[PDB]
């Protein structure tokens, strides 16, 4: 926000102004990513007092009142994922408010069924839910309760070897930390490039204001302008097309949000 | 006195007609609501200009004496008015401050019941009057109501005004350099006005440039903690440096053993060297010389020698020569000024000084000397010379400017400057494990981020002052004019009032009810307008729901709504091309030359905005046209009572449908737009041949040509596709279509009431209207050029200097118009995944029925009806929606025979007293029998599981 | 003020001191004319792609 810069990159035009409004959008569409995957529910179903889902454990998935108030699952995954003019702003939904609202998603899809992205949440038995979903299949629903507490013990295993596997190996969450490491290394990237040179005389802006008269130092702050706004346009052009995939893949998880979680599908793998 | 100005005194700013479309503008306003002070003549300060108005009935006011000195002592502008008529003087008045009334020279000009209004001020030379006429009713107040002023002067006349004087109750206020918004009505009027810097509210009317603004969130402009003072560091050493010893002294070196002198521990004025005539030249390689008073050096060196005029040249980075191979040679990124004079007197007389690696020096040998008699011409003199070499602020701080210094003031944001560091932040103690010889330290940003102070040598962090985005929280212009302030992540310590972990919350009041969000403010804050104020609260997720689960509690819905659940997707952009060359360079020669030297920028540039605007066809194309044919519709409309009659083609009718042409309604140079393909009446047939195929024949022309079947009996198709047995269509017809007809009935007054359920396809012509007008708004930016109008280079510099300013004026437009294809290109990706999404929801959705749920707008899906919008689609998805339930008993099993059956379809209920099989998405209850369930096993097996009696369908006949 | 354009006369009320008018994004859509003080449409003279 230095006066002899700024006035110099206003003569750059709608540049920094749709950079900031391209930013924003991408802010936005954060938190609409995040709505449009989790507020696919229009209520907060809240988890019944007694837990007799058949058999399948739920205590790892759903929260602990105890605790933000995450699950454990949530607890093993917030562990594994680890000032200059930059900013964070925060979800919407909070960190919090997203446990309430996966612990929804999750309560609905325990305790009724597909219904809730229909209709109103319209409570369905655990036991009688998977009827519904080994019918999904073409597997007759005989072959549900006549396994029903191996099946019990079955999910209750795979998620402890879940459970392990998370708590064994970090880059079980290869795609977050990646995700996390490429918005850390594109900012630490445009960081570094606030101190490349750019055949300017100086990597520190206010060195060149503290050296030069501003008659002068227009041509190194111009250079130097022009190197960062080119390394501010190429971060915004990776945050537009990384956001494309993100965005891609919040669609897609939206889509699994609606037909692997609100539902069933018949799309196999 | 003080009185209120209300919006009184804006003035057209640019002789610029437009037609009901609103502008933003930057100049010297009358601030709203600002205090005017009221008087009953005494002179004033004119300040950064004026706003004036006389209430008058009886023609009392007579114009004004502006200047610097409101009279004849120097710059001076006697003002006078009388009706149609205007006189001007500025040669020295006769007159003092006023004359009578009824009861070495250069320039002159000529030319209650109401109010004349006015604004005065100069820029660029030019004085100006802006002025108003209109009728009142009252002395004592200003009118709460607008009208802008019109200009009347406009004279280069170039004096300066500061003060002023009236001629002759009457009104005065000062105007201030400000953003405004201004509505031009349909005649080119301006109508209303905003000022921006005003308030929150006006903030968020010049962020979207209009007089109305929605309820929403807006990033209006950025916060940071001002530097409350400043403080200035260096050691405390009162020692002066010897410069007066080293520019004097009795011989300077011959170059090949030229002298090198630190210099240490000290203050040094450079602005006695710098203001010294003593010096022929004072170039300096990295510093300009005002600025070193301002810094302190690490270490200084005096680097000295006596040398010819004709080689003074030499001693600089980059150069070579018989000083520069050998005898003393720089850094070509050197640090220092070179200092120079021509030295007669102070070298001829004489051959003693002698000539032959970066600051190398060697004495090894036959080498020459210079000749100096006092008879040398101006390139032959001896000249003295000094290179004052600089270290840098890497290190211990030695040598510094003669600044004051000052407190350490902590815990305040500050501009500080430490040994000539200057910045901005809030200094603090720190726990750094700082080295001895270390000065200071740096962020990976390589910024400094610790410093040693040099007085007491203790150890200071350096913080950025608090900063954060200004977002506003406005309830719609509609509902009210009370606004909100969110600062965001700063504490509102640094800032009723209220702490979010999103930043600081003003003007909005805490509330602790679970209210649902209606504004989103961050960290899980939301805003709401209710009984009035802007409340802020953690908001709910919704309502709470505690879902009546139990191991045998189920909820079968009783009855459904079908619905026409609008969704709504963009399909094409608005097809764009651009002339490379007319936009870069309006077909201008020169610059039609100049981007030759670029290469296939153009070409690469047409090809992928071609390749956009083939693939928007291509997409219009892959959505509308997978159907073979124009099937087209019966003159009877026999659909068992199902009313398309608004969805289908109007033939008085474009042969647009009517739903379609509300659609049509509610949505609204180098570049071209392209036409499509399928024009809107070739895509209102395709559209048609969809739908009239959708109606007629449903799925099947998907697939083979259109197979035609009854409507009632597609529906019967659609009810089995969500598992709803088809007599549920049947058994209720009129009434499903009643809804449907109705449902049709809202779509037509929802589409009608609000442009927020046309909302992607408003906003994707906002975007492409946007970004084309961000383009041709980057024609008239600079980019650092002398001009945004190309000509205004090309007629004014020379040839050379013009292909400089072009060549950047080209670099800038160039590098916009590569952002805008970029943002064409990833908003084609953004376009061409709702396009292949189109394209599919027609292939599954309309050609089909998708099981992909909640794929079609929100519910279990039947079909749905296409209609066409500009550069988009729509979708009547008829969803089954179920909405009313019981809540009833259920086990997974029904034991008999100590078998378990099972429901083939659907699912075992009771009521409390009898036990049926129903169909999973409507109470249909039936009788349990062997033709719903099948057996499996043995009941022991199943948890849940209980007994009952099932029918064998075959009993009656045994019985008869 | 410069360029290359169809002019047209035409029926737009600029006021007394309006010399030019302005589309929706900077572009001067009309003018008065410095003789006879009638209002003239400037349409962008023809261009496309062969
Ligand atoms: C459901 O899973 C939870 C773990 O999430 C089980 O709780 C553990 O129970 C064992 C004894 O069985 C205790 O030693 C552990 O300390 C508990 N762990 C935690 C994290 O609380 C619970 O017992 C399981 N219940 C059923 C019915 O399977
Ligand atoms: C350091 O040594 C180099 C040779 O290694 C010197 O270079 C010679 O300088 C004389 C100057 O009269 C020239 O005539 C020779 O032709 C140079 N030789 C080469 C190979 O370039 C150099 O001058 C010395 N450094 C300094 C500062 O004098
Ligand atoms: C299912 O709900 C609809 C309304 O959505 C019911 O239709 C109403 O029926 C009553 C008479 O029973 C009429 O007075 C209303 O005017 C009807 N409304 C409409 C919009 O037609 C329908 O009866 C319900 N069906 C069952 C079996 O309960
Ligand atoms: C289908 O719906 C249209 C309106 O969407 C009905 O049009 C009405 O027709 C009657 C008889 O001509 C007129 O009295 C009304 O004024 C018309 N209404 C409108 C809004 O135009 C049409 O009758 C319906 N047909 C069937 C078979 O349901
Ligand atoms: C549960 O549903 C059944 C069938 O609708 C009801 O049983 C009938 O009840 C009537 C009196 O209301 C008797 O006259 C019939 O003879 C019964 N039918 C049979 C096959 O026995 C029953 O009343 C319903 N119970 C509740 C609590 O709603
Ligand atoms: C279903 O009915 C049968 C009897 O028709 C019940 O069987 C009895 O179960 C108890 C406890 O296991 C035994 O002590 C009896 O000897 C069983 N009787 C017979 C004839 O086998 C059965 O428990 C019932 N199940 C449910 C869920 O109601
Ligand atoms: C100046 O204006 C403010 C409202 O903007 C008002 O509170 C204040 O009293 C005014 N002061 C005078 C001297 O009129
Ligand atoms: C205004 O006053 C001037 C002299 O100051 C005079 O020449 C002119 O005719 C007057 N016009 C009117 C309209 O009174
Ligand atoms: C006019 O200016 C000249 C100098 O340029 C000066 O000698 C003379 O006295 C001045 N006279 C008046 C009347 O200003
Ligand atoms: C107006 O101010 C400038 C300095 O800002 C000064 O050079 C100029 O002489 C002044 N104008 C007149 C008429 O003296
Ligand atoms: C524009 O001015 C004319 C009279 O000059 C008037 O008839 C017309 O109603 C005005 N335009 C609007 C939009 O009111
Ligand atoms: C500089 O500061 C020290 C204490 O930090 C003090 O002893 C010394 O006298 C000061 N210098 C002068 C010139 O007084
Ligand atoms: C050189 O000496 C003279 C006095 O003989 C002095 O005025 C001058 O300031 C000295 N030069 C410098 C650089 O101070
Ligand atoms: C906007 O004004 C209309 C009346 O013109 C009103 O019905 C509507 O509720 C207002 N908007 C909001 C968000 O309240
Ligand atoms: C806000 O700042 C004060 C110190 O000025 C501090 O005591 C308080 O803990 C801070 N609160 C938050 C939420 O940061
Ligand atoms: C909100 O509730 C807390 C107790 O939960 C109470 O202390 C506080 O005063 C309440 N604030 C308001 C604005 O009602
Ligand atoms: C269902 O019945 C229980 C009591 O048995 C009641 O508490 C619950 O609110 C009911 N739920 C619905 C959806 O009617
Ligand atoms: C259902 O819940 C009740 C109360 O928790 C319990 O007594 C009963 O045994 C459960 N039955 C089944 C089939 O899970």
């Amino acid at each position: 926000d230095s006066t002899e810069c700024s006035n110099l990159l206003l003569q750059y035009g709608s540049f920094c102004t749709q950079l900031n409004r391209a930013l924003t959008g991408i802010a936005v569409e954060q938190d609409k990513n995040t709505q449009e995957v989790f507020a696919q529910v229009k209520q907060i179903y809240k988890t019944p007092p007694i837990k007799d889902f058949g058999g399948f454990n739920f205590s790892q998935i759903l929260p602990d009142p105890s605790k933000s108030k995450r699950s454990f699952i949530e607890d093993l995954l917030f562990n594994k994922v680890t000032f200059n003019g930059l900013t964070v702003l925060p979800p919407l939904l909070t960190d919090e408010m997203i446990a309430q609202y996966t612990s929804a998603l999750l309560a609905g899809t325990i305790t009724s069924g597909w219904t809730f992205g229909a209709g109103a949440a319209l409570q369905i038995p655990f036991a009688m839910q998977m009827a519904y979903r080994f019918n999904g299949i073409g597997v007759t629903q005989n072959v549900l309760y006549e396994n029903q507490k191996l099946i019990a013990n079955q999910f209750n295993s795979a998620i402890g070897k879940i459970q392990d596997s998370l708590s064994s190996t970090a880059s079980a969450l290869g795609k977050l930390q990646d995700v996390v490491n490429q918005n850390a290394q594109a900012l630490n990237t445009l960081v570094k490039q606030l101190s490349s040179n750019f055949g300017a005389i100086s990597s520190v802006l206010n060195d060149i204001l503290s050296r030069l008269d501003k008659v002068e130092a227009e041509v190194q702050i111009d250079r130097l302008i022009t190197g960062r706004l080119q390394s501010l346009q190429t971060y915004v052009t990776q945050q537009l097309i990384r956001a494309a995939e993100i965005r891609a893949s919040a669609n897609l998880a939206a889509t699994k949000m609606s037909e692997c979680v609100l539902g069933q599908s018949k799309r196999v793998d | 006195a003080y009185t209120n100005s209300f919006t009184r005194g804006v003035y057209y700013p640019d002789k610029v007609f437009r037609s009901s479309v609103l502008h933003s503008t930057q100049d010297l306003f009358l601030p709203f609501f600002s205090n005017v002070t009221w008087f009953h003549n005494p002179v004033l300060p004119f300040n950064d200009g004026v706003y004036f108005a006389s209430t008058e009935k009886s023609n009392i006011i007579r114009g004004w004496i502006f200047g610097t000195t409101l009279d004849s002592k120097t710059q001076s502008l006697l003002i006078v008015n009388n009706a149609t008529n205007v006189v001007i003087k500025v040669c020295e008045f006769q007159f003092c401050n006023d004359p009578f009334l009824g009861v070495n020279c250069t320039f002159e000009y000529v030319s209650f019941k109401n109010l004349r209004e006015f604004v005065f001020k100069n820029i660029d030379g030019y004085f100006k009057i802006y002025s108003k006429h209109t009728p009142i009713n009252l002395v004592r107040d200003l009118p709460q109501g607008f009208s802008a002023l019109e200009p009347l002067v406009d004279l280069p006349i170039g004096i300066n005004i500061t003060r002023f004087q009236t001629l002759l109750a009457y009104y005065v206020g000062y105007l201030q350099p400000r953003t405004f918004l201004l509505k031009y009505n349909e005649n080119g009027t301006i109508t209303d006005a905003v000022d921006c810097a005003l308030d929150p509210l006006s903030e968020t009317k010049c962020t979207l440039k209009s007089f109305t603004v929605e309820k929403g969130i807006y990033q209006t402009s950025n916060f940071r903690v001002q530097p409350t003072e400043s403080i200035v560091r260096f050691p405390n050493i009162t020692n002066l440096c010897p410069f007066g010893e080293v520019f004097n002294a009795t011989r300077f070196a011959s170059v090949y053993a030229w002298n090198r002198k630190r210099i240490s521990n000290c203050v040094a004025d450079y602005s006695v060297l710098y203001n010294s005539a003593s010096f022929s030249t004072f170039k300096c390689y990295g510093v300009s010389p005002t600025k070193l008073n301002d810094l302190c050096f690490t270490n200084v060196y005096a680097d000295s020698f006596v040398i010819r005029g004709d080689e003074v040249r030499q001693i600089a980075p980059g150069q070579t020569g018989k000083i520069a191979d050998y005898n003393y040679k720089l850094p070509d990124d050197f640090t220092g000024c070179v200092i120079a004079w021509n030295s007669n007197n102070l070298d001829s007389k004489n051959y003693n000084y002698l000539y032959r690696k970066p600051f190398e020096r060697d004495i090894s040998t036959p080498l020459q000397s210079y000749g100096f008699q006092p008879t040398n011409g101006v390139g032959y003199q001896p000249y003295r010379v000094v290179v004052l070499s600089f270290e840098l602020l890497h290190a211990p701080a030695t040598v510094c400017g003669p600044k004051k210094s000052t407190n350490l003031v902590k815990n305040k944001c500050v501009n500080f400057n430490f040994n000539g560091l200057t910045g901005t932040g809030v200094l603090t103690e720190s726990n750094k494990k700082f080295l001895p010889f270390q000065q200071f330290g740096r962020d990976i940003a390589d910024t400094t981020d610790a410093v040693r102070d040099p007085q007491t040598l203790e150890i200071l962090d350096i913080t950025p002052c608090s900063f954060g985005g200004v977002s506003v929280i406005t309830p719609g212009t509609n509902t009210s004019n009370q606004v909100a302030v969110l600062y965001q992540g700063v504490n509102c310590t640094e800032v009723n009032v209220f702490q979010t972990r999103a930043g600081c919350l003003i003007g909005a009041e805490h509330v602790n009810n679970s209210y649902e969000c209606d504004i989103p403010i961050g960290a899980g804050i939301c805003a709401s307008y209710q009984t009035q104020s802007i409340i802020a609260y953690t908001m709910s997720l919704g309502a709470e729901n505690s879902v009546a689960y139990s191991n045998n509690s189920i909820a079968i819905p009783t009855n459904f709504t079908i619905s026409v659940t609008t969704e709504i997707l963009p399909v094409s952009m608005t097809k764009t091309s651009v002339d490379c060359t007319m936009y870069i360079c309006g077909d201008s020669t020169e610059c039609s030359n100049l981007l030759l030297q670029y290469g296939s920028f153009c070409t690469q540039l047409n090809r992928a905005l071609t390749g956009i605007a083939v693939e928007q066809d291509k997409n219009t194309q892959e959505v509308f046209a997978q159907v073979k044919q124009i099937y087209k519709t019966p003159p009877i409309k026999d659909f068992g009572g199902f009313n398309f009659s608004q969805i289908l083609p109007d033939p008085s009718k474009s042969k647009r449908s009517f739903i379609e042409d509300l659609l049509f309604n509610k949505v609204t140079n180098g570049l071209t737009v392209l036409p499509p393909l399928l024009t809107d009446e070739m895509i209102a047939q395709y559209t048609s041949a969809l739908l009239a195929g959708t109606i007629t024949s449903g799925w099947t022309f998907g697939a083979g040509a259109a197979l035609q079947i009854p409507f009632a009996m597609q529906m019967a198709y659609r009810f089995n596709g969500i598992g709803v047995t088809q007599n549920v269509l049947y058994e209720n017809q009129k009434l499903i279509a009643n809804q449907f007809n109705s449902a049709i009935g809202k779509i037509q007054d929802s589409l009608s009431s609000t442009a927020s359920a046309l909302g992607k396809l408003q906003d994707v012509v906002n975007q492409n209207a946007q970004a084309l007008n961000t383009l041709v708004k980057q024609l008239s930016s600079n980019f650092g050029a002398i001009s945004s109008v190309l000509n205004d280079i090309l007629s004014r510099l020379d040839k050379v200097e013009a292909e400089v300013q072009i060549d950047r004026l080209i670099t800038g437009r160039l590098q916009s118009l590569q952002t805008y294809v970029t943002q064409q290109l990833i908003r084609a990706a953004e376009i061409r995944a709702s396009a292949n999404l189109a394209a599919t929801k027609m292939s599954e959705c309309v050609l089909g029925q998708s099981k992909r749920v909640d794929f079609c707008g929100k519910g279990y899906h039947l079909m749905s009806f296409p209609q066409s919008a500009p550069h988009g689609v729509v979708f009547l998805h008829v969803t089954y929606v179920p909405a009313q339930e019981k809540n009833f008993t259920t086990a997974p099993a029904i034991c008999h025979d100590g078998k378990a059956h099972f429901p083939r379809e659907g699912v075992f209920v009771s009521n409390g007293t009898h036990w049926f099989v129903t169909q999973r998405n409507f109470y249909e209850p039936q009788i349990i029998t062997t033709d719903n369930t099948f057996v499996s096993g043995n009941c022991d097996v199943v948890i849940g599981i209980v007994n009952n009696t099932v029918y064998d369908p075959l009993q009656p006949e045994l019985d008869s």
